[PDB]
DNA sequence: TGCGAAATTCCATGACA
DNA sequence: ATTGTCATGGAATTTCGCA
DNA sequence: TGCGAAATTCCATGACA
DNA sequence: ATTGTCATGGAATTTCGCA
């Protein structure tokens, strides 16, 4: 305030401002001759009123906030005054977009043998087709083979009811699916317990994670809609066909199919490889073995010029999953408790609960 | 000539009438050659019908290049012939009256039949639940005459449902009195 | 067929079958060994047979199509029959995505006078405030400044009536717009023809090309979802104080607000610039046409490095507007007939009419 | 002292009762001080409330430091202060009786009053449409003393709607009869 | 020990709504 | 308490057939 | 003729649903 | 018959204040 501003007009040196420029007095306001212009200097105690003010107009950010401020005033490290604003409007907070993207994308280790892990999800819905509208996806995350059930609706008990069919077959270790309502329920957990299988769950709202399955859904569409080509849109009778067909193509990366890397041997459909006519069964699943181990596996990309990775401690504010017309698009800031991995966190909700959060669905809090 | 593989020939053949479960009598039963692999389907009928709808599920999973079976009505009818060919599928029958698998498949049909009647009784009534227990039962035994497991020689890796208690798989003198009672 | 086949069991050489293997006959049919093993080949006169059942099992593209096939066979320049038929394939050629970028975006010229060219959009709908539920926004290209207005419905009538007010200060040469139904409405187009003003529309289906308009459409929802934070939406008497705070916005990469460009000097609002106070007002006129000459402009960016650019007579495919379940997203191939810029095009549609339409809409026809 | 610039001072004022027009009995003028541009509009009361409304448009898109208006009870009211206060807009005010503006200003309304009356007979009922048409009229037309029309001084460029016939102003005699009629 | 062409591998693009 | 994926078709690169 | 810090400019990111 | 845009806040770079 008054203090710092005397000292100066009497031409004694101030820390912040320059001595090379005069300071002069002028309708009770202190000001200086400044090459863009005269500038009033406020006191201290009026600062925070005037980058508020400033602010307030349009809630602009560091540049565009700045700009208005040195229209009338100058003091000593602006921005920093103007930052300090900008890490306490809570409405700029909440409201704005970042400018950070996510770090690098995970390519987690192929599951090392069939029913180690199964990625499972719905599909839907579809046109009515002999009244079911659904489809339940399970695809076996070792060898890619999947196994499609149509249903009635994406429930608990239809679930239930197909995984009683296909686990007939085999147990699996794991079950991953994303957090949909079929999944989540205290149902599916028992059931899932009754048979030693470990439920795993994607963070929420990051469908990436459950990528195994995700893909393989678009293939099923994919190939219904073509085989649908200018006919009705009756699926439910393609399910077998569709199920079949893509357990058996290869993948160009692999360059075995999904029946393959299950059986280690085609079954009689068409164009059955038969390189190993002449091995012994015992023989063939050696190969087979072999096989299953030296897949591709794909590495970690490089990461963008300007990604953010989460640290422990950081302030970051999670998105909000249905917003509002009109309404933010982020949660209020939080609190890195634990960095799980370099793309998953817990954090300390705003509800305020433990949370486990894809990074994908966070932001860092701006200036700190 | 070439080794025995999975899919090679697959065996099948009815069992039942079971008292009715959730509306099903019979149960179609599939047992591949090489492993002894089995897979059970619930039906309401002994028909061409009810054995295409659940071979249907089956060969949308696998496809034999061989159907064996006895002369069953439903196996000898110009619809299965015409479905099995329409596949590429080979169908294959045994002799009337005298019926002729292998001596791994006749002792899997046997175990089968074993295991559902040890089941039944009890609960007659509740079989279709429990059909993929039995299921993964059968298909987790060890073979005396290989070293493995239907399970190991299909996908060639352990099971996660170990069955380490090889099974009595006879009935106790209080489950005699049971079935002696219920068939009465 | 026969022929070819002939001559070669017996030695002699045939173009495309390399002579240092041996190819016996056997079962009826002709046969090589090959390093990976014993292939038939088939008469030519079957081959196109072959490549079809392989290609329909599950509508493979060229590598997973040519791996069933290798199973069993062996012939000359076996991909080059596959992609003849992948290319006939219609059901894969309307369903398939693509997998090349469209070409780098083009930055059209800033309008060089405020009122050279209007953009106009729709916002909403929107929370009901006081009965109004959407925003006509009009930009000015030139400047950026900015005219709300709130309406009952995005219809031609409230369009015009809004415009019947906004044009009482200026008409300007070209109004801007998408192709939505109060814009495209003969109407409207007697509006306008009335008025000397000439109407351009965006290609279908490409927000982008209204860009100027979409991209204050942000600044506007951002700003009233800010100044509506924990208070119900009513967004209806909020408008103005938008209006008049985002016109009086500086954008930092410029150094000017939207109204600094359109008058060349601030009205009296907070934080007013005060360096034109000893210029006449002809000396600042003379300045302001100096500042809008000069503005940042930026240019075409690099092309990513898949990226297609559209030739005449190419086939192409445009892209289905709102597909039903399970349906194509791609219509049936059609011509380029003229490169209007290389983002613009002119095809003959498949209804088949002239149509002018955006790359982004489009892709091109694989395998020629 | 400094040069005189666009929203330094906006005049204001009433025009009206005029016949109805879609509901509409007044007009409230407001005129630019330095560059003579003029805006219209439409109110159904020369009422401090309908001020208000009006000058809410206006001063979304620019504010004056200073309105000018006569004592009309309108703007002598407590509110209309208030509101001015709120928008740091200093008020001013002609003595009573003695209403005094400027040149520029005086000409300019007394043009608005002509034109309006001009296009008033024949259809003194539908001049709510005409407004804008007016407005534009009025804003592109030449100013003898400066070189220039008030849209070339507040924007800076040529208009596309120039005025090349500027106009009679005047009534024909036929005007007149169909006027000396309408006040009967 | 090297050439032209074919075969294979690479890999950006885009959809899992 | 968890984590993207992989068919696609031009282009880049390697291998093949022959000398 | 050069240093540390402040000021300015650069520019990838993301939303216009 | 047409065509992306630009606020944002860290980082990179330039300028300022002083010597
Ligand atoms: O948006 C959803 C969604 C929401 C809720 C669900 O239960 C669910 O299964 C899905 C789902 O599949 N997708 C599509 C999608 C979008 C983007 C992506 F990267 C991937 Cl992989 C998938
Ligand atoms: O999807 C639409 C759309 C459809 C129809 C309209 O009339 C319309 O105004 C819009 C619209 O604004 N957006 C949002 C959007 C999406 C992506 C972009 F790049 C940009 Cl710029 C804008
Ligand atoms: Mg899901
Ligand atoms: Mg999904
Ligand atoms: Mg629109
Ligand atoms: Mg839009
Ligand atoms: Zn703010
Ligand atoms: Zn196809």
């Amino acid at each position: 305030l008054d203090a710092e501003l005397d000292q100066l007009l009497q031409g004694h040196y101030i820390k912040g401002y320059p001595k090379q420029y005069t300071y002069f007095l002028e309708d009770g306001k202190v000001k200086v001759s400044r090459p863009e212009g005269v500038k009033i200097i406020p006191p201290q105690s009026d600062r925070q009123k005037i980058v508020l003010q400033a602010h307030n107009l349009a809630h602009t950010g560091r540049e565009a906030t700045l700009l208005k401020i040195a229209n009338l005033y100058w003091w000593p490290n602006m921005r920093k005054d103007v930052v300090k604003q900008l890490g306490r409007c809570q409405q700029c907070l909440i409201t704005n977009a970042s400018n950070k993207a996510s770090g690098p994308i995970l390519r987690p280790d192929r599951p090392q043998k069939p029913f180690d892990k199964f990625f499972i999800d719905y599909i839907g819905p579809l046109p009515p087709s002999q009244g079911y509208l659904y489809v339940l996806v399970v695809v076996d995350g070792m060898t890619g083979f999947t196994w499609l059930y149509p249903t009635k609706a994406p429930s608990t008990s239809a679930t239930v009811k197909s995984l009683n069919v296909l686990t007939s077959i085999a147990i699996p270790k794991v079950i991953h699916s994303d957090q949909g309502a079929a999944f989540t329920s205290s149902t599916f957990a028992e059931w899932a317990k009754e048979r030693g299988i470990h439920l795993e769950f994607s963070t929420p709202y990051h469908p990436q994670s459950s990528g195994k399955v995700e893909r393989k859904n678009s293939d099923i569409k994919r190939l219904l809609t073509k085989l649908l080509v200018g006919r009705p849109t009756k699926w439910y009778d393609l399910l077998p066909v569709v199920q079949l067909a893509l357990n058996n193509t290869y993948s160009p990366v692999l360059k075995y199919t999904p029946h393959q890397l299950l059986f280690g041997i085609d079954s009689n459909t068409p164009f059955a490889n038969q390189d190993t006519l002449d091995l012994t069964r015992e023989e063939e699943l050696s190969l087979l073995q072999e096989i299953r181990t030296s897949l591709y596996h794909p590495s970690t990309p490089p990461a963008s010029s300007r990604s953010w990775s989460p640290v422990v401690g950081q302030l970051v504010q999670e998105r909000v999953a249905r917003p509002a017309s009109l309404r933010p698009r982020w949660h209020k800031p939080s609190t890195v408790l634990k960095v799980l991995n370099p793309r998953t966190v817990v954090i300390l909700d705003h509800l305020g609960n433990n949370r486990t959060v894809s990074i994908d669905n966070l932001k860092p809090t701006s200036h700190q | 000539d070439r080794p025995q593989k999975p899919f090679d020939k697959f065996f099948i053949d009815y069992i039942g009438p079971l008292p009715p479960s959730q509306g099903y009598l019979y149960v179609l039963v599939v047992v591949d050659g090489m492993t002894g692999f089995t897979w059970l389907y619930p039906t309401k009928a002994p028909s061409t019908s009810a054995t295409v709808k659940s071979l249907n599920v089956l060969t949308s999973i696998a496809i034999p290049k061989v159907i064996h079976s006895d002369q069953g009505a439903a196996f000898t009818s110009s619809t299965f012939a015409e479905w099995a060919k329409e596949r590429g599928i080979h169908l294959e029958f045994s002799t009337p009256y005298h019926p002729q698998s292998s001596g791994k498949v006749e002792r899997k049909n046997s175990d089968i039949k074993r295991l559902l009647t040890k089941l039944l009784v009890g609960r007659p009534t509740k079989w279709y639940d429990l059909l993929p227990v039995v299921q993964l039962a059968l298909n987790n035994t060890y073979s005396p005459v290989l070293k493995y497991t239907p399970h190991q020689l299909l996908f060639g890796i352990d099971s996660n449902t170990p069955f380490a208690n090889q099974d009595t798989l006879d009935l106790t003198r209080e489950e005699e009195l049971s079935l002696l009672q219920e068939i009465r």
